[PDB]
RNA sequence: UACGGUGCUGAAGCAACAAAUGCCCUGCUUCCAGGAAAAGCCUCUAAGCAUCAGGUAACAUCAAAUCGUACCCCAAACCG
RNA sequence: CGAAGGUGUGCUGUGAGGCAUGCUGGAGGUAUCAGAAGUGCGAAUGCUGACAUAAGUAACGAUAAAGCGGGUGAAAAGCCCGCUCGCCGGAAGACCAAGGGUUCCUGUCCAACGUUAAUCGGGGCAGGGUGAGUCGACCCCUAAGGCGAGGCCGAAAGGCGUAGUCGAUGGGAAACAGGUUAAUAUUCCUGUACUUGGUGUUACUGCGAAGGGGGGACGGAGAAGGCUAUGUUGGCCGGGCG
RNA sequence: AGGACCGAACCGACUAAUGUCGAAAAAUUAGCGGAUGACUUGUGGCUGGGGGUGAAAGGCCAAUCAAACCGGGAGAUAGCU
RNA sequence: UAAGGUGAUAUGAACCGUUAUAACCGGCGAUUUCCGAAUGGGGAAACCCAGUGUGUUUCGACACACUAUCAUUAACUGAAUCCAUAGGUUAAUGAGGCGAACCGGGGGAACUGAAACAUCUAAGUACCCCGAGGAAAAGAAAUCAACCGAGAUUCCCCCAGUAGCGGCGAGCGAACGGGGAGCAGCCCAGAGCCUGAAUCAGUGUGUGUGUUAGUGGAAGCGUCUGGAAAGGCGCGCGAUACAGGGUGACAGCCCCGUACACAAAAAUGCACAUGCUGUGAGCUCGAUGAGUAGGGCGGGACACGUGGUAUCCUGUCUGAAUAUGGGGGGACCAUCCUCCAAGGCUAAAUACUCCUGACUGACCGAUAGUGAACCAGUACCGUGAGGGAAAGGCGAAAAGAAC
């Protein structure tokens, strides 16, 4: 699904507002690409769908740590 | 045909009887098809003898 | 090598009725109620091993029971399976 | 258990048969008895032609309620109730009034 | 006049028998609303 | 019943 | 004779002609709109085994299970 | 020593009503004063059941058609038998598939069903009846299509799909004639065959596949030839000579 | 040869009559059209409800169609009878 | 526990049993076809076809066992490609499916009301989906309060239909604070001082208390009417029992019961002391949750519809300080007060009833009460989903009508 391997981040629902605030039902998604990190631990790359914030997560933490949490949530990259 | 004397006896032994009680059970149903048996019990008698037979069997067959 | 505790269970019944009667007389053939699964080698088997005699082929056939209307509720008799045992040469025993 | 049993001797309580006196030929599920010469009824047997055709207007006992009898006590001459005690172990039938074993 | 309902036995089967009841999540449904109801014949499968 | 036909058109009144 | 049928016997049992929309024929001719698949089957080898296994051919023996088979089926038995 | 209920009668109150009592009924009822309401029916093209009316009326379902004799029977237009007559005969005959599911055959019965009667029936009741190596299914193989390990995708449900696995309406081994039951027969019997496997013996030897190739394996139309099914005639044989 | 011709089966449905509490919730009878094709038919399959499918009539989608049927929201609401 | 019994319509037949394996009742076992998650493959459910292994075999056949998928763990193996990884095989463990409501979560209407209708309402309702439990959820203040204080969560009664929100319409609608029910607090982010140190969790023993069969259980006769007496009449008795039901009419004393007093071989729930198993006690010092708080944009939740809008949650883009720091106190700022997010666990009070037992009703009584008092979710209708009846009463006894 649209869901983002790192953050967890999947769509979510929400109103299309117009200016006569006529609500319509409407979907979030998140800003999901699929990227290929390269794990130097492992000497190679590992493709995840992550969102832009994920990448940033990535940055701020290292590609072993989130792929330790995948691991630990026992999700498959 | 009571479980004392049953228990009392062999796996063996009571391989045999129980065998023969069939065959008893298989002359008994053919002479009841003829009309010849004029004892119907004799049927209920010789099944519930070989479910006595077998449940003595499987007891012996270990636990 | 069929085991004589099912032979014992294969045979049910004679069949009596003029057409059996028949085969028994001009065709040397007895036939049997016999259970519902019994193959035709099992119903040769058990013949030639209780009735002791010497079996040619046997013939079978499934019987549909008749839906009967008993009192005011509608019942079926239950299917049974005959079978036509054709005898070699010398005789029944 | 059961206070009137297939070989006693009762008395009948009630009905057409009060104060009548016979013994129990058997007892039924359903609470009642039978007893020998008691709740004649006549029944018109018809003449089943397999096995013999008497027919006719037969006198049969007709069951009878539990409650409507009381067992005799032949020792008072009278209508007597029953209670359980237990001797040598064995559950007994005693007489109420003369509390005697049965 | 042709009418409606032109049996076969095959069809009936393939299209509400107990097996294509079961193929689908929506089928299983329908047993169970059969079952909860108490139908003797939960499908066409006689 | 459990089929009721349509009754017929009425005389075109118009 | 149950007069419904049962049993026994039994002659001739050839030719010519005509003839299909059936068969040869999944053929042939022709046309364009260009006309299933897979297995059985035959053949070839690979790894592998080559004494074995396996194959081929005779002869013998054994097996061929199970389920359907009644009856209607342009219809009073199916759908109305 | 007769409750409720039902059905009459008499009396009584302004009314809703009440009281008494005969008959029926056969075991319940309930003063008074309070309390609670599923508390009152003529209507709602009200709902359910029963019963009218039209009315002993229309109709009795193809205008293919009946007549008579005998039988059976309580009873015969209808059943059985017979002799005539008429109807279909590219079906209104025969055999299947589909679908149905015992309606098949025999005995018995005639309440209901059958648009009438019914002795008859596809009706009731009981009994019997379906026999396969070769027919079909199953089986092997695949079509359209389905499902679909993983996979890809999708809030979830789930969608699609690979390997694969199912899926006939198609491809793939083999039996014919005669006789026989009340009812089955290419299944039973008689006669004469055939097919595919297993296991052995013998003899001679390269066998070996999720792989290669061939084959399977394929349209429409048209024409002709050769045939056969089949028919006609003759001959032959049996019978006849009206 | 041919969306060739005449004409059975077959597929249709132009006219008339009957029928209209019908034999029939679409027929029958007499005629009528196509009848080697854009044909017809069996078996199986696929497409589904604001969806399908439609040589197009708003036609058809189980005798139901300008939005199928079943169940639910639901005792919708009804200034109306 | 027993003198009767072999379930019912439903009688027969053939039998079993009567003093302790007749039957019946309870505990624990055994057996438990086929289909169905269905799990060896397939399939039109209750069928078809296997493979492997072991054993038997009259030699050709038979019996049994295993063989689904996924997840996790492990072992072996293992490509492009050297290592490796992907992949493959095997083994072990677990799951799967069903079930009435309650619960949490992911989605989410419209009719309707507004006397139209679009914001709003209906309503986070119906419904769909996922997940769990016996309850769930929430839960130990980055909470309120108001310079006084309270002290986790949940539920009930108020506050109060008030303050507010609102085409300021229709409507929606708190909190603070008070009274109650029930109360319970802990742990990791961590190193040293003890090394089954309280608990806690699973086992074995006991003790007590149930539960799953049961045992005993009082006391009435006469007469009248009557088909029959339990009714009338008369005279008695029991009552820790006059709840109820049956019996030929209305029975405390006829029967079953009832009050009351007892009972368990075996299994089992709970409570308690335990004997093992495992973590863990308490003390010192330290640490004290970052793509987070906050922000911009778009939405949603808060009674609160963007409004002057605090607070919360987020899809998107950003982004701190880190306790001389940060959050909140309803725009915002200062002061003061109060608390310590970005990690978790936690009983009770609370919700419901597929189901079991007992009891109750100014509830129904056969067109009522469940659709179903009766062989009812049946007959029947429909392709299907689905829809869905009608139908109780002889009598005390069948004595149910010999002839
Ligand atoms: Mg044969
Ligand atoms: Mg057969
Ligand atoms: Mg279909
Ligand atoms: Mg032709
Ligand atoms: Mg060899
Ligand atoms: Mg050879
Ligand atoms: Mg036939
Ligand atoms: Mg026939
Ligand atoms: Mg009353
Ligand atoms: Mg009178
Ligand atoms: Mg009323
Ligand atoms: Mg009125
Ligand atoms: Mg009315
Ligand atoms: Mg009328
Ligand atoms: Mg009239
Ligand atoms: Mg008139
Ligand atoms: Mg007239
Ligand atoms: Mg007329
Ligand atoms: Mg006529
Ligand atoms: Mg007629
Ligand atoms: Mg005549
Ligand atoms: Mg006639
Ligand atoms: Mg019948
Ligand atoms: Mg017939
Ligand atoms: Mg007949
Ligand atoms: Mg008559
Ligand atoms: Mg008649
Ligand atoms: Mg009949
Ligand atoms: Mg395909
Ligand atoms: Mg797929
Ligand atoms: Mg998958
Ligand atoms: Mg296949
Ligand atoms: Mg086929
Ligand atoms: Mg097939
Ligand atoms: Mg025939
Ligand atoms: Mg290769
Ligand atoms: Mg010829
Ligand atoms: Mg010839
Ligand atoms: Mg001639
Ligand atoms: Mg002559
Ligand atoms: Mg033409
Ligand atoms: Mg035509
Ligand atoms: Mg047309
Ligand atoms: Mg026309
Ligand atoms: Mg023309
Ligand atoms: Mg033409
Ligand atoms: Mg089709
Ligand atoms: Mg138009
Ligand atoms: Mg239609
Ligand atoms: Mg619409
Ligand atoms: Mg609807
Ligand atoms: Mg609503
Ligand atoms: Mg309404
Ligand atoms: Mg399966
Ligand atoms: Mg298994
Ligand atoms: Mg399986
Ligand atoms: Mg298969
Ligand atoms: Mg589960
Ligand atoms: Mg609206
Ligand atoms: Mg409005
Ligand atoms: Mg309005
Ligand atoms: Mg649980
Ligand atoms: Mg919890
Ligand atoms: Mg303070
Ligand atoms: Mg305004
Ligand atoms: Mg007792
Ligand atoms: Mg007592
Ligand atoms: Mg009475
Ligand atoms: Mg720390
Ligand atoms: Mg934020
Ligand atoms: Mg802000
Ligand atoms: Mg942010
Ligand atoms: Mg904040
Ligand atoms: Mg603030
Ligand atoms: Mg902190
Ligand atoms: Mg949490
Ligand atoms: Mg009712
Ligand atoms: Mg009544």
């Amino acid at each position: 699904s649209r869901v983002c391997q790192v953050t967890g981040k999947r769509p979510v629902t929400g109103n299309n507002r117009s200016h006569a605030l006529n609500a319509t039902k409407r979907r979030f998604l998140p800003n999901l690409h699929s990227h290929r990190f390269w794990v130097e631990s492992e000497k190679r790359f590992v493709t995840l769908r992550v969102s832009a914030k994920g990448m940033r997560v990535i940055d701020k933490k290292g590609i072993d740590t989130v792929l330790a949490e995948l691991r630990a949530r026992g999700e498959k990259y | 045909m009571k479980a004392k004397e049953l228990r009392e006896k062999s796996v063996e032994e009571l391989n045999t009887e129980l065998l023969n009680l069939l065959r008893e059970q298989f002359n008994l149903r053919m002479q009841a098809a003829s009309g010849q048996l004029q004892q119907s019990h004799l049927l209920k008698q010789v099944r519930r003898d070989v479910a006595r037979v077998k449940t003595l069997l499987n007891e012996k067959a270990g636990a | 090598m069929i085991r004589e505790e099912r032979l014992l269970k294969v045979l049910r019944a004679p069949h009596v009725s003029e057409k059996a009667s028949t085969a028994m007389e001009k065709s040397n053939t007895i036939v049997l109620k016999v259970a519902k699964d019994a193959t035709k080698a099992e119903i040769k088997a058990a013949v030639q091993k209780l009735f002791e005699v010497e079996v040619e082929v046997v013939n079978t056939l499934v019987v549909k029971g008749k839906v009967k209307r008993h009192g005011q509720r509608i019942g079926r008799r239950s299917d049974w399976k005959k079978a036509y045992v054709t005898l070699k040469e010398g005789q029944n025993l | 258990a059961a206070k009137i049993r297939r070989d006693d001797e009762v008395i009948v309580l009630t009905g057409k048969d009060k104060g009548k006196r016979g013994k129990v030929k058997n007892v039924l599920s359903s609470g009642k008895v039978i007893v020998e010469g008691i709740n004649l009824v006549k029944k018109h047997q018809k003449p089943v032609p397999a096995l013999n055709q008497p027919g006719g207007i037969v006198e049969k006992e007709a069951a009878i309620q539990v409650s409507n009898v009381a067992i005799f006590n032949a020792a008072t001459g009278k209508a007597d109730r029953v209670g359980f005690r237990f001797e040598d172990g064995k559950k007994v039938r005693f007489f109420k009034s003369n509390s005697e074993t049965i | 006049m042709k009418r409606t309902f032109q049996p076969s036995v095959l069809k009936r089967n393939r299209s509400h028998g107990f097996r294509a009841r079961m193929a689908t999540k929506n089928g299983r449904q329908v047993l169970a609303r059969r079952r909860a109801k108490g139908r003797a014949r939960l499908t066409v499968s006689k | 019943p459990v089929y009721i036909p349509r009754p017929r058109p009425p005389h075109p009144r118009l």
